[PDB]
């Protein structure tokens, strides 16, 4: 077996292994998500939308259980083993508990599964952040987010990816009890926040949310171009119409 | 005490070439020529066996390897390589055998020694073999007549050939002769495509040949080798 | 004994340039008929089949596990398994676990992918095979099925007086054995077709 | 020759001109120590050693050079003590299992042999470094008869008949073929030990230092053991005085 | 240059062990403080956003009713060697029946010091130090004791002590009003003040965590309001 | 090509540019640093085995000083270059060899035993943990109707049977001296054959050395116990070269 | 530099630095002191505290009954070997029923030590250990080296500016032997004060005593209990 | 030891991983290889490098491999390497057949031989493997289905997509000739001997410098044909025996 100490630190005290996984992150399809009170969102930037290629096989978002879900940002293939390991850990959270998996619980999980992969020998660190969704089962809904650090913080909403700084200014700039008091405004704010750096077409996005007991809900196209001219042409009625 | 690299010691350069097999096939362009032919009645192997001093006992040692009853081996290379892989594929040839009670199937036994040649491009502290080898069978009528390399790859020739001159002894059969070829004909047209680089007097301990018909693989004796010599026999 | 727990009878026969391999159909534990419909005989490629006596647990893990290695074997070979070498897999599947055996006597039976050549065999629960020119049993009623072969089989037979002989050894001598019927199933193979038939039987 | 571009890091590496630096960078190190010197009498195998004083805070005994590798059989090292050590304790391992499985007293040639392949196995790979030290074997027994070999870094073993190690491997020999050892006793040996001792010894460099004397042969019974005190003086004084002339 | 986790400097001291001390140094600053009276932790959480959840962020945790710790540093590191401590606590109570001393806690910790290397190791090893500083809190037999504890392994018992990238500065504070008499009480409003002093951003009571553990009452974490209560004396 | 190199092609068994092997070379010269000779010869009755003793102390108990090994009773060998690899490999053939007759029932032949040791060897070749061993090794003995045998093995993989051979410092030119005298080749007795060995070396050294200045191994069809000559008995052989 | 970061790569003056710099180690601790009488075996050490509020430095270790240690280097190293050497006593007592002796133990230490030393990726042991105990064969000081050596001592001492210490009690080592405990006590007491600046010395605060003989079993003493052997300590310095 | 260690699993300052970019670079070296979604099939179709006067060619195909009994793929890269991939396709089909006994549906036989690719970059210290591969097949979940994986452990699945040597130029042109939701097996083949003959240094792209196979359903099993060398030429001549017919519209 490959021994090698992959990780290790620098003359100032930094992990470069995880600062380059970090990097890879960055140079990942955007990643938004807001939490409301009755639906959690999450949609995904920059879904290079190459026609010639298939929706269903590639989309940035995934549920682990049936009451927690999450998106990605980052490499590819990574995420799709961490997330394969969120899903077995669900079921095996059932198999020696009896109850289900929390919201936190879980997001712990990942975030352990990441800090251990910068601490072994022989592996890389996993390059890719997370934005894990769920309503806490006989509680409110909350918002986890991770990044190879192996560190985990809980968000009102937030962006991962390319340009999630932007995205992140915008939207620490849009987050009011006001603003998406209601499920069809929750929605929106992301849909704004995506929008807000992602390319022109709309067939660039793949948005999906949540209900606080129902189970996951990946939005048509068609739900689409329609909560997307609520808001083409919202940004008209104070755009085009007062300005 | 010894431990182990366990980081393998073939890897991609960004021209997106795989170097050591390179390198390998470098050592193996530099061995002693080899050419094989496929008569559709029997297929040929010769090899040049230039030993330096008249002090090497020829006998003692064959380039020219029987793998099963009907299998046949000749390589151009690092000898010592070779019968690593002589010894790893008269073995398949046996596993394969216990299981199916059939002797194994040439193009199989092929590609097993291929995967194997293949392994040592990825495993950890190894390098590729430096060689390359002719498998020739009589597997269910038809003759065979393969090529596998380092890298692991593998390919059927109607014949070729390998080591120095490899490019015009294959040019040169890639003419100097064609299919229908019976027995003893491909036999001829095998030693000649030697000769057409073989530097020096080659005689009948210059040379090693075998032959695999639909009647079981065997090796030319020094005798029926100085006959095939006089140009004809 | 393990062996007639589920109870069974399988049985192959040879003709001229046919076979035949019929099983009978009760699934049982013991004492209770518990299924009518129990296959005991799988295809394994055109002009192949392989009949399981025996323990029904192991009968339908044999056969899976040994499609696993057939199908591997048509994927890397570029052809179709000839008998005697299926014969040969699986006495080395079943002797893999020489100390901790499946408990199943196979039967062989099918017709050369490349000939006309009529094979078939049987095996030990161990691996250890037989090929005869007549026929083959395996089963709670070996005894029986003895009996009639030794009788009724004639050297060379068309497909039609092979049939009628093959299903008069089953139907009969699975009529003296309390835990093997429920209903025959006869398949002959023809270099042209399969002939597959339910014969009217006891069902007591 | 300066030869070392890397070719000088890894005992599994050959320099371009078939040599492998580690093993003889390993020698330099028995070279630096002090001297130590074996030779065979007609009665068995007399050993003494250099032993500088690191310290006059150091009691008389501490790092010793010389152990009891079996009840017949001594060993004197130079160079890398720690190492040397480590070699005694596989020395006594190899010399214990033996005679729990052929069930008699290991033959010092075997015992050598032995040794000296666990050392070579040190000069093949990168995943180990050669030892740093060089040790001589002495044994008698009557059927056997006085028996001396000596190991280095590399593994090689050879018998003697008198052989030194460390600072004046050169010097202790020419000072050994005045000897005819082949016809001397071990009790008149012991002075002819000592003897040899001051003489190679540098007066100026290495400052005071302390005579360290092994025993075996017929005057011990085969037991390996230490030279008695009163011989120890007395070869003490006849190397002391034979150096006022 | 390319060398071993496990190689020494010509200093005498083994490089990795000393880049991660040089880690924690950009870590958040946090306080400890022993009076006879219990003992208190401060750390400020060093909020990046105001859409991240303030409460999402424990730089200090209760390791068993009667200990409490602070962290400072790769707080994902942290997470490793909090859950050791923890369980340890427990397998001590399981075997012993009986709360482990603060000193034997700390102690356990610290073993898994020096514990990284490569060759001749298993595969679940670590393969670097922890890049963390920690101070656990805690009363036991021998009453209110702090504990501080770096990467090399070392630890030993402070009467107050800080870490983090204010360590130097806040230690000095620390020196100034430090009293072997002072009290629980006054040892909060010095905390709060220093920290105060270092952190770059305004003193909250929601970018702050307070806690203590006195000889009666067992492990508190401070809630929003308490630190409303205290910080209002600025 | 030419010579070049990339990578660590000179530090680890791993081809370079050109498709060679530097450590195995370099493993070469590694045998001539003993500074040793060795020579042997296929009777037509007998195998020959003949080294330099070079014993320049007198402090050594000569006994000891050998290059000359009995493997089994009907096999001996004559190692040449670095000692320790050396005694290692003679280790590993007496092994190989005893644990072929337990498992098979039957001495192993000169000629299995050579190709053991090669395989061996191959290993260290393709292999970058380790290094190969700088030293070559030449077993001979009588085969059960192939007469006598004389192998020789390579620090490389290679082996091979001679009608006779050399290994160390002097081995080009003994090989040249060798195979000159192979085709005036007389009646390969066993006299000449230890003769011509003896000589082979003598010239190629130029040294005309007394009986304790080198070393000779036999094996005879008559009796094909390896057989160490004396000092004494090697010297009649040396006054009986001077007669002319 | 291409020979100073592995154990196993000698350099072309067969030396090893990896070694040497573990060496080090042991110089940037703080002193100690060891010696022993007839019947006493004496460890002496000072304690150094990182800032004013934290507290000083353990330097000396219990082991076994007969047995105590003082330390100078890595303390992580320090703990592994002490429980090493906890290890190999608690085996003796249970196998034998008897205290190991000192000697052994310390040749343990030495086969123990030496491993790393020898091995691609391994590290040698960063830290010095003088080693107080009293077997069948009386008191013993020994010393023991990150290289896996380890010497028999008559007195010593360790650390920064131990070279003072050493001078000093290489000037009264005849004395020792027939010194009572108090006295042989001060004489460690005095010749650790050699290894401090001038303006500064012993505290009830910095030493640390430890005292193992014929009389007593290893016990250590570190605050209040170092007064009453600090008391009647010339601050005579010499 | 760490001296020699290339460190093919270590993320470079980028954020990348080289090794895997440079197995690519080797990728697109390789014969080019594309596969076209319909509705009535899917197909592959590969620039045969083996092509040469001597070679006595004994095979179904060249760079097409049946995996399941309703899939196939193709490759791009080293074949070697390929040959331990596919290998391993094989076992994991039928395992997920003796388990579930029923064939493994399309998608999920990709996903698995792509956590091994991906494991390979992240641990063991190991160079990736140098391919990427095709994946053609039908499962009553979404039938017909063309997959591509990169030796990243990467995939997707495509309506159609090219490997390979100019598997740029191979795209953009079906990402625009091609009929999203219009497709049929002809119309298929069509663009096929189309992108083929243009990326592919070849003039009358010849029906050796080429491999073609078609997967499609008939009454129940799935079947999986290579083109027979006549079979090819017709679609051959059909291209450009058009193509002079379609200059005189201009
Ligand atoms: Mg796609
Ligand atoms: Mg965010
Ligand atoms: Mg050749
Ligand atoms: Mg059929
Ligand atoms: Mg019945
Ligand atoms: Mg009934
Ligand atoms: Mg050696
Ligand atoms: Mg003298
Ligand atoms: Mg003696
Ligand atoms: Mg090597």
């Amino acid at each position: 077996s490959y021994d090698r100490a992959i990780t290790v630190f620098s003359p100032d005290g930094h992990l470069f292994q995880v600062e380059y996984a970090q990097e890879a992150v960055k140079k990942g399809s955007t990643a938004v998500g807001v939490r409301g009170r009755d639906i959690v969102v999450l949609g995904v930037e920059k879904k290079s939308v190459a026609k010639l290629q298939d929706e269903r096989t590639v989309r940035k978002i995934c549920a682990l259980d049936d009451n927690v879900c999450m998106a990605f940002a980052g490499l590819t293939a990574d995420a799709r083993i961490v997330i394969n390991r969120a899903r077995v850990e669900c079921q095996s959270h059932r198999l020696t508990v009896e109850d289900p998996v929390t919201v936190e619980y879980i997001t712990r999980y990942i975030a352990s599964l990441k800090q251990r992969y910068t601490q072994s020998n022989g592996r890389r660190p996993f390059g890719i952040s997370a934005l894990i969704v769920g309503f806490d089962f006989d509680g409110t809904p909350r918002l986890y987010q991770t990044d190879p650090s192996g560190t985990y913080h809980a968000w009102k909403a937030n962006a991962i990816g390319r340009g999630a700084k932007s995205v992140r200014e915008f939207l620490e700039k849009n987050y009011t009890d006001e603003a998406i008091e209601t499920d069809d405004l929750t929605i929106k704010l992301v849909i704004k926040a995506l929008l807000e750096v992602v390319q022109s077409g709309g067939k660039n996005i793949e948005l999906a949310v949540m209900r606080r007991d129902q189970s996951l809900k990946i939005l048509n196209p068609e739900e689409i171009e329609k909560y997307v001219a609520e808001i083409e042409k919202e940004k008209e009625e104070n755009e085009k119409k007062k300005q | 005490a010894e431990r182990g690299y366990s980081f393998s010691l073939t890897t991609f350069s960004p021209s997106g070439k795989l170097v050591q097999i390179e390198y390998a096939l470098a050592a193996v362009a530099g061995g002693a020529p080899s050419v094989g032919i496929k008569a559709a009645n029997g297929v040929v192997l010769a090899t040049e066996k230039k030993q330096k001093s008249i002090l090497y006992d020829e006998r003692s040692v064959h380039k020219v390897e029987p793998i099963t009853k009907h299998i046949g081996l000749v390589y151009s290379g690092m000898g010592p390589d070779y019968r690593v892989l002589v010894h790893r594929a008269r073995k398949l040839a046996q596993q394969y055998y216990l299981v199916y009670q059939e002797p194994i199937p040439t193009a199989q036994l092929v590609q097993r020694v291929a995967s194997v040649m293949q392994e040592y491009t990825q495993s950890g502290g190894v390098r590729p073999f430096g060689v390359s080898l002719l498998i020739c069978g009589w597997n269910e009528g038809r003759p065979y007549l393969f090529q596998s390399d380092p890298s692991g790859a593998y390919f059927a020739w109607k014949a070729t050939a390998m080591g120095k001159n490899y490019v015009n002894g294959k040019t040169f059969l890639e003419k100097r002769y064609n299919e229908d070829l019976e027995l003893e004909d491909a036999i001829h047209t095998a030693i000649l495509t030697l000769k057409e680089s073989f530097e020096g007097q080659m005689t009948e301990d210059n040379i090693e040949v075998g032959i695999c018909n639909e009647a079981g693989f065997r090796r030319l004796t020094p005798t029926e080798v100085k006959d095939y010599l006089a140009a004809i026999a | 004994s393990i062996m007639s727990y589920n109870g069974g009878a399988v049985m192959a026969m040879k003709g001229k340039n046919c076979v035949a391999i019929a099983a009978d159909r009760r699934f049982g534990i013991q004492a209770q008929l518990v299924t009518t419909d129990f296959q005991k005989i799988f295809p394994m490629g055109d002009r192949l089949y392989i009949g399981l006596a025996g323990l029904a647990t192991d009968v339908q893990t044999v056969a899976q596990r040994l499609k696993f290695r057939l199908n591997l074997y048509e994927l890397k070979e570029g052809r179709q398994i000839k008998p005697y070498t299926l014969m040969s897999m699986v006495a080395n599947l079943l002797y893999e676990k020489r100390f901790g055996p499946y408990y199943t006597e196979p039967v062989i039976a099918g017709l050369d992918p490349k000939t006309f050549k009529p094979f078939i065999c049987s095996l030990d629960l161990i691996g250890c095979p037989m090929v005869t020119d007549d026929f083959v049993v395996s089963g709670t009623c070996a005894e029986q099925m003895y009996g009639m072969c030794e009788s009724l089989w004639e050297p060379n037979m068309d497909p039609d007086h092979l049939f009628e002989t093959i299903s008069q050894a089953m139907l009969n001598a699975v009529d003296r054995d309390a835990v093997s019927g429920m209903g025959v199933i006869v398949h002959i193979i023809e270099k042209d077709k399969i002939t597959t038939r339910t014969l009217k039987a006891r069902m007591d | 020759s300066s030869i070392g571009t890397g070719y000088d890091l890894s005992a599994s590496t050959f320099s371009p001109d078939g040599r492998v630096f580690q093993v003889e960078y390993a020698m330099k190190a028995v070279e630096n120590s002090s001297t130590a010197i074996g030779i065979r009498c007609k009665d068995g195998v007399v050993f003494g050693v250099e032993k500088l004083v690191l310290s006059k805070l150091y009691e008389e005994g501490s790092n010793k050079r010389l152990f009891n590798v079996d009840r017949h059989v001594g060993m004197a090292v130079a160079g890398l003590l720690a190492d040397a050590r480590s070699l005694a304790d596989i020395a006594r391992e190899e010399a214990s299992n033996f005679r729990s499985n052929f069930g008699y007293n290991i033959p010092l040639k075997h015992l050598a042999d032995r040794v000296a392949m666990y050392v070579h196995a040190y000069t093949l790979y990168s995943a180990v470094r050669p030892f740093g030290c060089s040790f001589m074997l002495g044994s008698y027994s009557v059927n056997d008869g006085a028996q001396l070999y000596m190991i280095d870094p590399s593994g090689v073993s050879y018998g003697y008949w008198g052989c030194a190690i460390g600072k004046a491997r050169q010097a202790a020999k020419t000072e050994i073929e005045k000897l005819q050892m082949k016809e001397m006793t071990c009790r008149d040996i012991v002075k002819e030990v000592a003897k040899i001792i001051y003489i190679v010894h540098d007066e100026v460099k290495d400052k005071a230092f302390e005579l360290e004397l092994s025993w075996v042969g017929e005057l011990t019974n085969g037991r390996h053991e230490i030279v008695p005190k009163d011989i120890r003086e007395e070869a003490e004084k006849y190397a002391k005085e034979s150096l006022k002339e | 240059y390319d060398r071993g986790v496990n190689t020494f400097s010509p200093e005498g001291r083994l490089f990795q062990v000393e880049y991660d001390i040089e880690a924690i140094k950009l870590g958040s600053t946090a306080i400890g403080i022993q009076t006879s009276e219990g003992v208190c932790l401060a750390v400020e959480k060093r909020i990046t956003s105001p859409l991240m959840e303030p409460s999402s962020i424990e730089k200090i945790v209760e390791i068993d009713a009667h200990i409490g710790c602070a962290m400072s540093g790769l707080i994902a590191d942290a997470k490793t060697l909090i859950d050791k401590a923890r369980v340890e606590t427990q397998n001590h109570w399981f075997t012993y029946n009986e709360t482990m001393t603060v000193e034997s806690v700390t102690q356990a910790v610290s073993n898994l010091a020096l514990q990284f290397g490569e060759e001749d190791a298993d595969p679940g090893a670590m393969s670097r130090p922890f890049g963390v500083a920690l101070l656990f809190g805690g009363v036991d037999e021998k009453g209110p004791q702090l504990f501080h504890m770096d990467p090399s392994g070392t630890f030993v018992q402070c009467d107050a002590r800080a870490i983090g990238s204010a360590s130097e500065g806040a230690q000095s504070s620390l020196q100034e009003l430090y009293h072997k008499s002072m009290t629980l009480k006054e040892a909060i409003k010095s905390s709060l003040i220093i920290l105060k002093q270092v952190m770059e951003e305004k003193l909250n009571a929601t970018n702050i965590e307070l806690a203590t553990v006195q000889p009666g009452q067992n492990f508190h974490m401070f809630t929003k309001e308490e630190l409303e209560e205290v910080i209002k004396d600025i | 090509s030419r010579g070049s190199s990339a990578g660590f092609d000179r530090h680890i068994t791993i081809f370079s540019p050109e498709g060679r092997l530097y450590q195995v070379e370099y493993a070469f010269k590694a045998i001539n640093q003993g500074g040793l000779t060795s020579v042997a010869v296929r009777g037509k009755d007998c195998a020959v085995i003949v080294t330099q003793k070079k014993v320049p102390d007198k402090l050594l108990d000569s006994s000891t000083v050998t290059h000359l090994f009995k493997i089994t009773e009907n096999i001996g060998c004559v190692m040449t270059g670095m000692t320790a690899d050396s005694r290692s490999q003679v280790q590993r053939a007496r092994y190989e060899a005893a644990n072929w007759k337990y498992k098979y029932g039957y001495e192993i032949p000169v000629d299995m035993l050579c190709k053991r040791i090669a395989d061996i060897s191959q290993v260290y070749t393709q292999n970058a943990e380790m290094r190969p061993l700088g030293c070559c090794m030449i077993l001979i003995g009588i085969d059960e109707e192939q007469g006598p045998q004389v192998y020789k093995c390579d620090p490389a993989g290679y082996y091979c049977g001679f009608k006779a051979t050399a290994a160390g410092v002097k081995q080009t030119e003994s090989t040249s001296f060798l195979e000159k005298k192979v085709k005036k080749k007389f009646d390969w007795t066993f006299e000449q054959t230890v003769e011509t060995a003896i000589t082979c070396l003598s010239t190629v050294l130029s040294i005309d050395f007394k009986p304790s200045e080198i070393e000779v191994g036999v094996v005879t069809v008559e009796n094909p116990k390896f057989r160490i000559l004396t000092e004494a008995e090697i010297d009649a052989h040396l006054v009986a070269l001077a007669e002319r | 530099n291409q020979y100073d970061n592995d154990v196993t790569v000698w350099s072309p003056q067969g030396r090893i630095h990896q070694i040497e710099y573990a060496m080090e180690a042991v110089k940037q601790g703080s002193a100690t002191v060891g010696l022993k009488s007839k019947t006493h075996a004496v460890l002496v050490a000072l304690k150094r505290a990182q800032s004013e509020l934290a507290a000083h430095q353990k330097k000396i270790l219990h082991v076994d009954n007969h047995i105590g240690i003082s330390i100078a280097g890595l303390t992580a190293d320090a703990r592994l070997l002490c429980n090493f050497m906890r290890q190999e006593c608690l085996d003796s007592r249970f196998v034998f029923d008897r205290p190991l002796p000192v000697s052994r133990l310390v040749s343990l230490i030495g086969s123990k030590t030496q491993i790393p030393t020898q091995r691609y990726g391994r590290r040698p042991y960063g830290v010095g250990l003088l080693i107080a105990g009293y077997d069948d064969m009386g008191p013993h000081i020994f010393q023991t080296c990150p290289s896996a050596n380890y010497f028999d001592c008559r007195a010593m001492s360790i650390g920064a500016r131990s070279q003072s210490a050493r001078t000093y009690l290489e000037r009264h080592m005849s004395e020792f032997m027939e010194c009572n405990l108090n006295e042989l006590v001060k004489h460690g007491l005095r010749a650790l004060r050699e290894t401090l600046p001038a303006e500064q010395d012993l505290t009830t605060k910095n030493v640390s005593i430890g005292i193992v003989g014929k009389d007593l079993e290893f016990t250590i003493y570190d605050d209040d209990d170092v007064s009453p052997f600090l008391e009647g300590l010339e601050e005579r310095p010499q | 030891s760490r001296r020699y260690d290339s460190r093919t699993t270590i993320f470079s300052p980028e954020g990348r991983l080289y090794q895997v970019e440079y197995a690519m670079e080797a990728i697109g070296h390789a014969g080019t290889c594309l596969g076209i979604l319909a509705n009535d099939g899917v197909l592959l179709a590969a620039e045969r490098r083996n092509i040469h006067k001597l070679l006595d060619e004994v095979f179904f195909s060249e760079k097409i491999y049946k995996l399941n009994e309703d899939m196939a793929c193709s490759v791009a890269g080293i074949t070697s390497d390929a040959n331990v991939l596919t290998n391993e396709l094989r076992l994991i089909a039928q395992r997920y057949l003796l388990q579930y006994q029923e064939p493994i549906p399309c998608e999920q036989l990709v996903t698995a031989l792509c956590d091994i690719k991906q494991a390979y970059t992240q641990f063991g210290g190991k160079r990736p493997f140098g391919v990427s591969l095709l994946y053609i097949g039908w499962d009553k979940h979404y039938g017909f289905q063309l997959y591509q994986s990169d030796p990243s452990g990467n995939y997707g699945g495509w309506k159609a997509t090219c490997i390979g040597n100019n598997s740029a130029a191979a795209v953009s042109m079906l990402k625009q000739d091609y009929k999203e939701g219009e497709m049929t097996l002809k119309s298929a083949l069509a663009l096929a001997i189309k992108v083929l003959n243009k990326t592919m240094d070849v003039s009358k792209l010849s029906a050796e410098k080429v491999e073609i196979a078609t997967l499609t359903r008939e009454n129940g099993k799935t079947v999986i044909r290579v083109l027979k060398q006549k079979e090819v030429e017709q679609l051959i001549k059909k291209h450009e025996e058009e193509e002079a017919k379609a200059e005189r519209e201009k």
